[PDB]
């Protein structure tokens, strides 16, 4: 019916079994604009149209998808794909540029920037940074940006002054969460001045299923320094996660096998599944496949996670048939 | 006292805690560096990115 | 794996889908013996051997299975098939006669009787009564029983004086138990002076899965009267159960379908199933087979309910592998 | 006072609430019918089963 | 606040500490009437007025309280005092006679009778029976009742044909209910053909706080026989309840003392108490006083259990202030 | 066929399972005793209470 | 029973009703020693005795309490008073100096320092800092410390290089914890690079009852800067906590009054109280006292929370007799 | 290569991540300042407390 269960295929969704504890990576580049009076603080459509036209003819190779011609359905469909933040949809003058290959983006007039964002492969952040640089030469060549010499760029005070970089990684951590080993390690990582963040959906998931780590200070430092710091801090948490995974496999094995197979059995053949349960059960069956037990998707985990959200279905019927339809797609795509 | 371009008081931008434009820096840089140092650790010694157009001509 | 898996086949286990709320029927005939001093109150083996030899040569067509040559394993294996009561195994002088066709039995020296018992088909109790009568002519012909004229036979005071008859039926009542409609109807049936009894195993099952109805006074009445009274009173509860089932099928249908299929999914693919859960889940899937939702066999369910008990398995290993083996046989025979 | 065959007091069989043998009835039938009537409703008028050997000869 | 917290005083509410497991006793006398066409099956007010006037001038010493002049508040206030059954209030032609001393009653035109009821002291049922007989001489002297010779009186088929007697006792049984010893003993007492019944309020109380035992067959027997049978069946249970109490007192004593004092502490100082909790807590503190631990102000347990019901309070405000007021009266009268 | 006083069929009173009046007994006593015996055990031999007015004059 | 229910009285335990959300404050001063080879890495008693004698005759005005002459009972009794950390008791060469007035301390040979600690009043941290400075003049005058010029002092790498200062505050935050407003604000305060810490006892208390805020970087900064920063960051939270309290008082008031009084009622009259429950109930009654509900005493809250600890009772009797002793001292001191 | 006073390798003190004595600094200060800068933000520019005995004599 709906066309958002295979139109996403990429390397980062496909080749994620060798290092299954990492899911994707982000990098941002926030920078303001010259010859305009605070692009967001305004009264009318005019500053919006001016900046929109400017950035539009600045690069004819891309295509636009404005806020005006979009109903709420497509808006949330694109929010749940991580291409929008809410303050964009709250902005009548806002817009978005994209690449049809769908590896880069530009959130025009979102909040005090243009924000060349780039999500992508799992191999290295450096290739993504190089692609964003190969866009940045063109942009800063075709126009003058509000650069400073004492400081670096000049975007917004508490977030980005030195450089607009902000990198992040998406992590799947079930073991330390079933064993209650996240607050201690959260303090351990806050020791340096980094942070660990929530999930796809609700920021109250106790059993993990996903996590996100990011930096805190893009101030008074270079780029590659923060890159290598985050990369080295992420090899530690992957190491600690794989320590509680071999332990459980050799030590008990039976409570593990029981939980895993029981959740797989509930998942198919339910017909009435809500959200929380489907998420939890999916994390558990994936853990099972990581320990070589069952043989299922292993590349459609992220695609199901991103397809089962409510605004993909609620916009057609009331919620009581939406439960049936969610359960139907789960039962249909698992086996 | 206000900004030339924004015409916005600096107690006002202090209240929202935001940044008007380049002119706001050019006229309020003392307080800007002061508050950046006060909040974001103590690292007001900033090195940015190697720009393009500036040193395309100056070096 | 165990012998019970298929060596029991009979009409009453096979053709039980047309009227699936009835499972089997019982009739007893308790009567004492003459020229012996209270066959149970004794000191030595001698009264036991005398009565055993007497009843043995009284009918050479049958075969014996004594208490002495049997270990506890076979003892409980036969108790869980409803051919023994505990006071028989508590009796060093006790014994049992059988029929290899396995439709009749005689519990020699059990408690104040010989107790020609007969279990069997679902069509009518009258055929079973006729078979027991066609045994009784031979027994009372070959020997003199302690008969009286004012009273009838003479066995034991609070239970059987008039005649030794005691009939019973085995009923499967899930609907009234999920709806909490058993205490009221228990009072309703006690209005007449009848009783409703427990189950295969524990007498604390709240959700039904089985029930048993029996008489209370085999005193001062004929036989066919009580037969027709029990038959008419059991027709009432079978009729009350078919109404509420139709109600649930036409009214909700979705909570029903959910519970049923979810329990079926847990049942296979668990590997660690205890007793209570397997019983409950079996009752639910059987209800769902009747509401025409799934498939599977049905004679298999009587065999399973009688095969999953612990003393069939505990006598080989400790309980922790017994859980695994119970789950294995369930997973293997369901699908 | 005891039974001929069992040699068991009738307060004793009343305590266990059981039945010794035919002789116990032949000597304690008054109390036996009394307690049967007292407990099992009031239906001490008993009709049994049509026997075999007795009437095989008496009718 | 309500005048119904002391206007009831009697011997049966006062001297109930020596034998505290008994609360009160009942006896009924149901009998129909002559020269009238089935006093209840009618179309208009006329049969009601005729029978009402007849029974009214039959005994001028009493006073009437009709159904017409009473609002629902007083109706439920008198129902919760055990002087009415619902089919009386469902009857537009119904009425009630009383005695201002409040030990006897007559439910005119309730259901197929006049039902001289008598509740009272704990010493003996015989004094109450004698009082009802000293009323019955007058009634059957002043008028001809539908008496029969083969049968006795003639009231209604499944309930009262021989004589209209139906006796009952009110019992407080917490120990056997905290220990799950009520279904077994219910079967034990049903052995004879008697019954055990619910409570003040809801017939779903698992922890006791009250119970009621009654007869089943007032048919083909005398009166004193059933009196002595019920009396002897209630001496057995009180003896069973006094054994387990001594066991708990000498064996643990500390879990007991903890539960008791904790519930007493919750009871006062709550301000927001619903029904179930107040009942449960009251039973527990009474058990404590019976085991001679707490010695508090008064022992109006009976007045409280009959005063805390909802229709005494709901008829003034919505339920949310009724909770406050119930808690207020509890806190005020306990200590 | 109906009752004289109630004018009510006896299959009707059997359906509700109730009792019309004394005339209903006088004309349906066979079925009444039959059903009382069938339901309430087997004790249709009924002794009632010693009445007042009847024997006040008859004995 | 124990002497440790009044021998602690001080200003910080007494005058804590004006600002009841603050409980006490800490400051540390960690600094190593010269002319000794890493005072902790050693083989024998000798370095311990040398440093102990040195610091002992360095200040004759104080008194010693060594590790050798102390049994485990007194050791834990002093640990639960916040004068010891576990690595001190794990050290056979360790010792402790004190002041009998009990406002200052010195943990000789604890871990890479001597650690002049000072706990005290609620008015200001500056008076405590001045007292520690008036000790430090004497210590650094009588001996040469391992001072550096480029860096400051020189104690230990990840903790204290610049100066040994580490300040902290003890906070009581029930409202934000019953309302689930602690993870968000934890991220908010980690924004700057500070931390919020656990409690008296277990670091798994979800409903608050206590919290502790501390600094993270005593590096490359002055002293008064960090003092003022922490003061302002802890003044932001006391306002947030005082704002939600007024909300709950004016908005509901009845759920609040119910919970408070119910917990007070359980607290006295229980006789069998474990740890978690007594803590929770104490926090709730204190919240109530702040909304002006009860009288009793309130300075004792500080002593009661440290006295119910296991070591003050468990060292003498079994844990079940200690449940009864904790309950005895709770029921006793409250009212 | 070892310390004069502690006689402890600097890979060893790096493993435990600790500090031997003043001599360890005097001979390993490059790596010490390096790791302090690497971990504790970037604030290796350290101002300590105003000491006593040093300036008591030097100023
Ligand atoms: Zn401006
Ligand atoms: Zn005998
Ligand atoms: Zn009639
Ligand atoms: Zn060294």
């Amino acid at each position: 019916m709906t066309h958002n269960i295979h139109d996403n295929i990429s390397q980062w969704m496909k080749s994620n079994e060798e290092t299954p504890i990492v899911m994707s990576s982000r990098i941002r580049l926030a920078r303001n604009l010259e010859n305009h009076v605070h692009p967001l603080m305004y009264a009318t459509e005019n500053d919006g149209f001016r900046v929109i036209n400017e950035v539009q003819d600045a690069l004819p190779n891309f295509e636009l998808m404005r806020l005006d011609q979009m109903d709420q359905q497509s808006k949330m469909k694109m929010v749940a794909k991580h291409l929008i933040s809410p303050e964009l949809i709250k902005q009548p003058a806002a817009a978005v540029l994209v690449n049809d290959d769908e590896s880069l983006s530009v959130m025009i007039n979102e909040e005090d920037h243009i924000r060349i964002q780039a999500m992508g492969t799992d191999t290295t952040l450096q290739a993504l940074y190089n692609q964003a640089s190969s866009i940045d030469d063109e942009l800063d060549r075709s126009l003058d940006i509000s650069y400073d010499e004492q400081l670096g760029y000049l975007t917004t005070c508490p977030t980005n002054i030195g450089t607009g970089m902000r990198a992040s990684v998406m992590l799947h951590l079930p073991g330390l969460s079933i064993m209650k080993r996240m607050t201690r390690i959260a303090q351990t990582i806050n020791r340096f001045g980094y942070t660990i963040r929530g999930i796809y959906g609700e920021g109250s998931q106790v059993y993990g299923h996903t996590y996100q780590v990011s930096n805190q200070l893009t101030l008074g430092k270079s780029e590659l320094e923060i890159i290598e710091t985050l990369t080295e801090v992420v090899n530690q948490i992957i190491h600690e996660e794989k320590q509680i995974r071999q332990k459980l496999d050799t030590y008990n094995q039976l409570e593990t096998q029981d939980r895993v197979f029981r959740s797989l059995g509930i998942l198919q053949n339910c017909r009435m599944i809500t959200m929380e349960e489907a998420s939890y059960r999916l994390s558990e069956v994936k853990l099972g496949i990581d320990l070589n037990y069952i043989e299922l998707q292993n590349f459609k985990f992220n695609e199901l996670m991103v397809a089962i959200q409510s605004p993909f279905l609620l916009d057609e019927e009331d919620d009581k048939s939406v439960k049936e339809k969610r359960a139907d797609i789960l039962r249909e795509h698992i086996k | 006292k206000r900004c030339p371009s924004c015409h916005m008081t600096l107690k006002d931008i202090a209240h929202v805690g935001k940044f008007g434009c380049a002119n706001c820096y050019a006229t309020f840089k003392d307080d800007i560096i002061d508050i950046v140092r006060r909040v974001q650790g103590g690292q007001f010694e900033h090195v940015g990115k190697t720009p393009h157009s500036s040193h395309k001509k100056i070096a």
